[PDB]
């Protein structure tokens, strides 16, 4: 799980760098938002990783 | 009242009157409070810790 | 002193006290090394973060042994100490964007919901990138103008 | 046309229970409405964006060189160069969005194999980033067919990686255990592996649901 | 009566609500 | 043992302690607690300029301009 | 008492603009009435009909051009999120109980 | 062709008032906007902002919930609630608490 995170973070600070439009840039978001919350509580939400 | 308890939440009665007494010694009214009778499962989850 | 552990306290952790917990950022996804089974530089396993595996044995090796203790070294930053540091030493990730704690947003009753009358449909729809709310208006000049 | 059959009240039935997730990463929905409208490019204009992209990086270049040592030329010929820059880099930007659709029309095909529908538009999206760095007006080809690939094996990557964000539903784990079961006790007695026909005559479920559960398999 | 028969989604909402109106009543509200 | 210190500054405004041996050297900059880089108080022109004679590009910008 | 609609009912889903029709309710009222169930019943039948319909006809529209039934898990999750927008559309719920 | 005339008049006219219908919808919606509000239509959101965006300000994720909670008051909406505690009943109060 921490691995994931950092792995979504990284990618997304990559993202911001190459100026990619907001969409794929909030996308990105998206899946580090899920990807910290399979890490605090991974079933709470939907279907668990 | 004057107090800083929530309306409709059950509260310890030693804490009640402390507050009771510290808000009536400073000049605010004091608050309303209804005994409740509780069986011991109900009495054990309404724990304080 | 247990001799005055007469309370414990349970409170929200904002980011700098996150930020003072930890002794290092975690920068890169690494575990431990699969070519020699030594963790990774800036890895989840950092010595130079969580502290040596192994007691008072410096990570490029210019202190070994007993005596020395409290040093970083300075070609590493690894502190010369004992070993256990490794159970006790925080980490932290410094993100890239804002994200919501998951206790907070999901859970009946909703916490952010409650205190911002939002509905948990709505500020799930927020939250996960679906819709846009609006944050902020400048009342006054729409009311002049 | 009109049909309110047993079938239908049955996936009626499904969707509504598949509805209680309301931000489903399985929902392009949202995703399409942030997309937006941009018409479909031809050739010369395609050329034309990847031949201002490579411009803008050029000047780029110089204007980093030129930065730092001296020899820079008076403000109004540096204000053109800074005006290429950012056309090259609204050029990029431009050739992106037109490809987006593309992006989730080549995702729509891995769906229901354990990754989000917009988890899989993320990997082709980047795809695609890597096959705008790749593009060559010299080579003449259209585009999309040429980013299609990139789309296509970032894709098939991030779903052949080992560590990939598998998401597969709690109410189906049941159902997928007696597959495996029931397959490997049919390969064992039967000489072969189960063809779908025999696993629906064992599962007593009709043979599709056999060829939908064993996607789920890895 | 047979007609028309009962609404089981509106039932089980005023059973919910009556639920809760009762335990407010009862004063142990948060506990519930 | 005997010791020596060290301090690191970055640019956010924080600043960070560090002891050393007496015998220990000091570097100039330092990844401190914070996780930054402190100071002792594969990109797209890779990718063009392989596909490409830089005169083909000065001609693509002669033509801009 | 089960009403039909005298000139078409905007629906007004956030991005596909749909209606619901005198040939949609008239076509659900005799599912409905078929189903045999008391009207109070039947209502959960009229209501599952009309958001069928409603809901295939919206996802149709979503997925022009790109989306076909063949992609059957594709359209089977654009289909639960239509009827989730749906169950909780206050318009929608209104006209039905209308 | 007189029916040809009655499927084109009708459309193109028709089509026209949607639109001049839709530019009402998105004054009406910037005369009540207020924080807190969701847009979900983009295509109403982008006209927004093209029209008046330096009268407000949108945003999604949860930087946006972040900037809600920095403008948030907690003293007014605590008294407004109990205001309400002591003035409603039934399920209205009992949200309120
Ligand atoms: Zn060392």
């Amino acid at each position: 799980l921490y691995r994931r995170v950092i792995n979504r973070n990284n990618r997304l600070k990559r993202l911001i760098d190459l100026g990619a439009p907001e969409i794929i840039v909030n996308n990105e978001k998206r899946m580090l938002q899920e990807s910290v919350d399979a890490l605090f509580d991974n079933g709470r939400r939907g279907r668990p990783v | 009242g004057s107090t800083e308890f929530l309306p409709g939440s059950l509260t310890e009665r030693a804490e009640f009157e402390a507050e009771n007494r510290r808000v009536v010694a400073e000049g605010g009214e004091p608050a309303a409070g209804r005994p409740v009778l509780m069986g011991i499962t109900k009495a054990s989850l309404a724990t304080d810790s | 002193d247990v001799n005055f552990f007469d309370e414990l306290r349970i409170g929200l952790a904002t980011a700098d006290d996150i930020r003072n917990w930890s002794y290092g950022e975690v920068k890169k996804p690494e575990t431990i090394n699969y070519r020699t089974l030594k963790p990774e530089k800036d890895g989840l396993f950092c010595e130079k973060i969580f502290g040596p595996t192994r007691d008072w044995e410096c990570y490029c090796g210019k202190y070994k042994r007993v005596r020395f203790k409290g040093i970083i070294c300075e070609r590493c930053g690894v502190e010369v100490t004992r070993a256990k540091v490794r159970r006790e030493r925080m980490g932290h990730i410094e993100l890239a964007a804002p994200v919501t704690h998951i206790w907070y947003f999901k859970g009946v009753p909703s916490r952010l919901g409650y205190l911002l009358d939002l509905a948990p449909k709505d500020l799930e729809k927020i939250i996960y990138f679906a819709a846009y709310v609006i944050t902020s208006v400048d009342d006054e000049m729409r009311h002049n103008e | 046309d009109f049909v309110w059959d047993e079938e239908e009240s049955e996936a009626l039935r499904q969707a509504r229970k598949d509805a209680e997730l309301t931000a489903s990463a399985d929902s392009v929905r949202a995703y399409l409405k942030q997309i937006g409208k941009v018409a479909l490019l031809n050739a010369e204009e395609e050329v034309e964006l990847a031949k201002r992209i490579e411009a803008g990086l050029y000047a780029t270049q110089k204007l980093a060189e030129l930065a730092e040592k001296g020899e820079k030329l008076p403000v109004q010929q540096r204000r053109d160069m800074q005006w290429i820059c950012r056309d090259g880099d609204r050029a990029k930007n431009h050739l992106l969005e037109a490809n987006l659709r593309l992006v989730v029309s080549l995702a729509k095909r891995y769906t229901g194999r354990g990754m989000a529908f917009l988890d899989l538009i993320q990997e082709g999206n980047l795809g695609l980033i890597r096959a705008v760095e790749k593009f060559d007006y010299t080579k003449g080809y259209k585009f999309s067919t040429y980013a299609t690939w990139w789309i296509r094996q970032a894709i098939t990557r991030a779903m052949a990686d080992q560590a990939r964000t598998i998401r597969i539903p709690v109410h189906m784990v049941e159902v997928i255990n007696k597959l495996g079961r029931i397959q490997r006790e049919l390969l064992q007695d039967l000489g072969r592996e189960p063809t779908p026909e025999e696993l629906a005559k064992e599962m007593d479920i009709t043979p599709e649901k056999v060829l939908e559960i064993q996607q789920y398999a890895r | 009566v047979d007609l028309l028969g009962r609404n089981k989604a509106a039932d089980e909402a005023a059973e919910r609500e009556r639920r809760e109106e009762e335990a407010y009543a009862a004063g142990v509200l948060d506990l519930m | 043992a005997p010791r020596q210190v060290a301090r690191y500054r970055t640019d956010n405004g924080e600043e960070f302690d560090v002891p050393f041996a007496d015998d220990a050297e000091i570097p100039g900059t330092w990844l401190c607690r914070n996780g930054l880089e402190g100071t002792l108080i594969r990109t797209h022109w890779d990718m063009l300029l392989e596909r490409r004679s830089v005169e083909e590009l000065e001609e693509l910008l002669k033509e801009r301009l | 008492r089960q009403e039909l609609p005298s000139e078409p009912i905007p629906i007004d889903l956030s991005d596909v603009t749909m209606r619901i029709d005198a040939e949609t309710a008239k076509w659900a009222r005799d599912e409905a009435r078929k189903t045999g169930l008391p009207h109070n019943e039947a209502r959960a039948e009229f209501v599952d009909v009309v958001t069928y319909v409603v809901t295939e006809r919206a996802v149709a529209r979503i997925g022009r051009g790109w989306l076909t039934r063949d992609d059957k898990h594709a359209w089977e999750k654009m289909r639960a999120d239509v009827v989730g927008e749906l169950e909780d559309h206050e318009q929608f719920n209104a006209a039905l109980d209308a | 062709v007189r029916d040809s005339g009655e499927r084109e008049m009708r459309q193109l006219r028709d089509r026209a008032q949607r639109e001049l219908d839709r530019l009402d919808e998105i004054w009406n919606t910037f005369t009540k906007l207020a924080p807190k509000q969701l847009i979900v239509d983009e295509v109403l959101y982008r006209e927004l902002q093209d029209r008046y965006g330096e009268y407000f300000t949108g945003a999604m994720g949860a930087e946006s919930i972040k900037k809600l909670i920095e403008n948030f008051d907690i003293d007014a909406e605590a008294e407004s609630l109990r205001e309400v505690i002591r003035s409603g009943k039934g399920q209205k109060k009992l949200r309120a608490l």
